[PDB]
């Protein structure tokens, strides 16, 4: 799911690097440190929408750089167990379906695919189809999945999906 | 601990507002225009790019104003921020399907009413 939320982030800067215009520097440093990052707590930080406020620089004897607290609005992507999303299939394998939802990867275990969808390695582009050739899922197809679990390995989140429920699958 | 099918979300995402893939696309499109123009700024991230394409590829309401009408239409219905965005993104066509995909919707409205909302959404859809 995509959200527009308010996040915080601290920018540390020694005087030497304030640049001709500090506010701009703080702002340019922020975009660079947060955009593209991901956390388990908020998920993928897609982009910084707005910088609400730049707090008064903090000078605590001991540090030689100043800490500028920053409040900003961002677009984040945070999947949840139980959420239904449209995904793009990136690869068909005998092990399952590798898809991609925006910046997050999602794996559909073959074990989580209805039984009518036999696997066909011999098919031109490998695929999953009904013996009826009626419904066919292959690379680059858009499918609907229900996210069964999420994981966070090295600040990056990925999910596991299923096609077991009604109204899921080929779109 | 969390589960969207029961609108059980973590604390952090409470004071937050949901975004339709279409709105996301519009916002990201603007951020790109800014990065493009006004040099002295690194190319955008892979995360951005992938989100820019995914979002576009699934945007059902290609017009800015249209998007607003979809938002407001649903807005005035006893729906959760999650449920709203989800209905706009997935555009189910029948109440049954609707309830299946978003079980939290169960018991909120009469099939009749729920089917009205679904049908209205379809109307705003900027088909192709």
């Amino acid at each position: 799911m995509f959200y527009h939320i308010s996040l915080e982030h601290e920018i540390l800067l020694h005087p030497r690097y304030f640049g001709p215009n500090l506010l701009n520097t703080v702002k340019q440093k922020l975009f660079t440190e947060v955009e593209g990052t991901c956390t388990g707590k908020y998920g993928f930080v897609i982009a910084v929408t707005t910088i609400d406020n730049i707090g008064a620089g903090v000078i605590q004897p001991g540090r030689g750089f100043v800490l500028y607290p920053v409040k900003y609005k961002a677009i984040v992507f945070r999947p949840f167990k139980g959420e239904v999303v449209d995904a793009v299939v990136t690869q068909v394998n005998k092990v399952g379906l590798f898809t991609e939802i925006g910046p997050m990867s999602c794996f559909i275990s073959r074990h989580s695919i209805p039984s009518e969808m036999e696997f066909d390695p011999n098919s031109n582009p490998p695929c999953y189809k009904t013996m009826d050739e009626d419904i066919v899922i292959q690379q680059d197809d858009e499918i609907r999945l229900k996210i069964v679990g999420t994981r966070v390995d090295k600040n990056d989140i990925f999910a596991i999906g299923s096609l077991m429920d009604d109204y899921l699958g080929l779109v | 601990e969390e589960d969207a099918s029961q609108l059980i979300f973590p604390k952090e995402f409470e004071t937050a507002e949901t975004l339709l893939n279409s709105e996301v696309h519009m916002l990201l499109e603007h951020r790109k225009q800014q990065n493009e123009s006004a040099e002295d700024e690194q190319e955008l991230s892979e995360v951005f790019m992938k989100t820019l394409n995914y979002t576009a590829r699934f945007s059902r309401f290609k017009n800015r104003e249209t998007i607003a009408s979809v938002r407001s239409l649903l807005l005035q219905k006893k729906l959760h921020k999650f449920e709203l965005a989800c209905l706009a993104n997935l555009c189910p066509e029948t109440a049954e399907e609707s309830k299946a995909l978003i079980p939290s919707l169960e018991g909120r409205f009469e099939d009749e009413e729920l089917q009205q909302i679904l049908d209205d959404i379809q109307t705003k859809r900027s088909f192709q």
